[PDB]
């Protein structure tokens, strides 16, 4: 995208263009290879939204006097607008049944926060320390 | 001429999909997909789209001699299309408007279609499987067999 | 010629025809539909050979055998009233209704579309009340046409 | 004229509600829903409320062929209602009330409903479910069938 | 003679692999295998490889008397063949090839194979069962009755 | 490929050719016998460019000066690239089930971290130190 | 082999003629009964590559001047190249079911770890000291 992810604010995606959005929208679908196609245009607008704001608040400043996001911030954002616009229709599929057949992920097993209850949640971790308190300070 | 296409599942998409947005009751014309293209997590519509048919066959298709001459198959075909929304109403519309689309085409001697006859045969609700505290897809489907006669090139 | 091909029964429009007129007297909802042109034949054997001599055709008639589910009103009127005349009651006259019969129909392919044409159909006898309970009436029509007017491909 | 409903889940509530309270044996009227109304855990009446029905379709609707014309299906429609309360000897009445109400209309000329035919079919007991060692629901259906002639867009 | 095969799994195996390349839609032409060829967690192709048909007889065969003599059964062989692609498309290729296919030798009267009548008695489709978030295969199949008089050695 | 997945960084990928790109891609698609063939080639795209932008971010420099990258680049980004495309897909098929038969794949639970969760996950975990903390500094 | 899988590294590999990869190929498909026969040559061939390479930069030098790869290298790199074609293909069976004819085979949990997780990778683990750290060195 011409503006990307990681260069807009909550109050700069508010401020692009629709084509912008669905540029940045595109770009976020291409990471489920169904592409969440039965959720409507608002919803994956509102978790990008949702995953910049996010960002900019729990996933911002410094740690140690590095920076608590180590990680590309445009992959960073894309894994956590997944992570959103897949909890926005449920948790993880455990177990997929049709008309006849099936299929079985091995999605569980992880920790209880958010971030660890999902694959693209699991990818967004390792970008900001795996959620580690490895922050340090002293007395001058 | 409508449809033209190689297979029961297809040609019965194409008649769906050819079906003017005046003959669908509701304001939104339905999306209409072959079953297999979503995923069950995400299988029926999102909340402000329109709602979605699925299409499929669900049991064998007969081939039957027709002749001893031995050119073709009396061949009788199964198809299922199943409506799924939010709204109880809505679904009760499109299984009503899914008969009426279908119900073109009854004894096409293979003008529109690829076949002698395509008719709806059986109606199903269930409705009575949506839990009421959720909210969930309400589901109803038409039952659908088409009938025609399929060369052999035994003779060439 | 024309290659011989299989035909879709629901596919023929069948239509009768006051012969005065040849104006449409109205007629519905068939279910079986048997048209038979037929002779006599007398074959001649003599002590000369074991083997036939001769054999010659007389009594043309068409058998017309029609089973049917939608009553007609008008039919009945026609059938009681006699030639160019309707009546509410039998009709004590030696005339009977005489009805010009057409079935138009296609081939399964459309390769050809045969016209069937009958005229001076008559029926001995007419059901008027045919029911049985917990079914939708259905009504059985024998009768003899003079001869066929019409038997071609009607296509182009 | 009492209904006019478009699908026969509601057709059937229509005429359920339609019945004058002197029509109900017990003294309170009953209470008549969809089966997707409510939620499991609160499905069936409290104390102190009236007795619950619960409409639905349980098997599929047949579209039977009418004629060669295919103006219309010969449509045959299957319903389960079910009485819920606390009174075995209410669950009882209601399914003789259900009954006695359901056998108005047992052959309309589409005159009061829109079908030909609205019958109870059969009846169920299911009292010996109920735990004797708990306060619980009592439960008795009865069967419905609906038959009509229904339209199609072949000839518009 | 084509085939002079043993038993009928090999008979229609050696008719698939017996037609020309120009008779597959597809760019390449299938490899067919026996469904027992191949492990379970390696069945169906690859990537980058010809689809793959699996043959095997899912049914008994019948062995009926023909007369009193008893020199011969009348024998009923039953066979279903898979088509395994990761392409929709080329499995309802494939099902329609495999049907032109083996709808030669459908009145075969001994000459090409062991057998008076190798015959398609119907389809079916899978698709359906693909769930759509993996790149599993696609799966159809063809069922195939066979029939031919199976000598005894009763009367030596 | 000419230009080989580890000649290359995030601003590189979008500068070569569509075809040094699907050269790319294709070596990819051998890591599966399926090749991910019923996703649709920007997906696997995307997972190639950020498999290179998390190897440049999060797999790079040193610890203790041994290299944090120990074994071939190449084969670890190729790695973690069909990391990331099977997650597109859902992750791994723990079974499956249809009228083609039935087939369970052995996984048990695993481990919890997102590498641990997939089999070229942990392919690639072992090129990596296993994500171990082996790092260790002095004053001077 | 004329070259054996043990006398060659990535850049030879690259080398050889179509033949005397497809001896080497020949060699890797002896291991399974089936042979792998659904999986095409460059997948085989992209694994192997991959062995190699592997063995060369992950299973290579010395800790306490014992080799690293104590066993014979030309059974190491099939086992390896082995556990990566399983790999391509969902990894082992537990269980495999058909038209009602059923197995399973035994696997059980199988640790965690890459090496752990197939029957080759168990076998090819011997050869490497079970993944064990007997290194040591001295100050002079
Ligand atoms: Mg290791
Ligand atoms: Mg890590």
């Amino acid at each position: 995208p011409d503006p990307s992810i990681d260069e807009v604010s909550k109050s700069d995606w508010d401020a692009l263009t629709t084509q912008e959005q669905d540029d940045i929208i595109s770009q976020v679908e291409n990471l489920s290879s169904t592409g969440w196609v039965n959720t409507s245009r608002e919803r994956k607008a509102e978790a990008i939204r949702s995953a910049i704001a996010e960002r900019d608040t729990l996933y911002s400043g410094n740690m140690s006097r590095l920076p608590t996001l180590d990680g590309d911030a445009e992959y960073f954002t894309l894994y956590l607008s997944a992570h959103k616009i897949q909890l926005f229709e449920g948790g993880e599929a455990q177990s997929e049944s049709g008309e006849g057949g099936s299929v079985s992920y091995s999605t569980g097993g992880g920790g209880e926060k958010d971030l660890q209850k999902t694959r693209y949640g699991r990818m967004a971790l390792e970008y900001v320390w795996e959620d580690n308190s490895i922050a340090a300070l002293r007395t001058y | 001429a409508t449809t033209s296409a190689s297979h029961h599942v297809q040609a019965i998409i194409d008649l769906l999909e050819a079906a003017p947005d005046a003959d669908w009751t509701p304001t939104q014309t339905p999306t209409v997909k072959r079953y297999w293209d979503d995923a069950q997590s995400e299988r029926g519509p999102g909340a402000d789209m329109p709602a979605i048919l699925y299409v499929w066959s669900p049991t064998t298709s007969s081939l039957d001699r027709f002749s001893m001459d031995g050119d073709v198959f009396d061949q009788n075909d199964s198809i299922e299309v199943q409506a799924w929304s939010f709204d109880e109403t809505e679904v009760e519309q499109l299984q009503g408007d899914i008969v009426q689309i279908l119900s073109e085409y009854l004894d096409d001697n293979e003008v529109q279609t690829p076949y002698s006859d395509v008719a709806p045969t059986g109606t199903n609700d269930f409705r009575e499987q949506t839990p009421a505290r959720t909210t969930g897809h309400y589901i109803m489907s038409v039952e659908v067999e088409t009938r025609g006669l399929s060369e052999t090139a035994k003779n060439a | 010629a024309t290659s011989p091909e299989g035909i879709w029964s629901n596919s023929g429009a069948l239509t009768f025809e006051d012969p005065a007129d040849d104006s449409e007297i109205l007629f519905a909802g068939v279910r079986d539909v048997t048209i038979t042109p037929a002779y006599e034949h007398a074959e001649l054997y003599t002590i000369d050979s074991t083997f036939r001599d001769e054999v010659k055709r007389y009594e043309h008639n068409v058998n017309v055998e029609i089973t049917y589910a939608k009553f007609s009103l008008e039919f009945a009127q026609e059938w009681l009233g006699g030639p160019g005349a309707t009546a509410t009651a039998s009709q004590d006259d030696s005339d009977p209704m005489k009805f010009n019969l057409e079935n138009v129909t296609p081939s399964a392919s459309g390769g050809f579309e045969r016209t069937t044409a009958v005229e001076n159909v008559v029926f001995p006898e007419l059901p008027l009340d045919s029911a049985t309970y917990g079914e939708y009436e259905e009504y059985s029509l024998t009768g003899s046409g003079r001869s066929v007017t019409n038997l071609a491909d009607t296509s182009g």
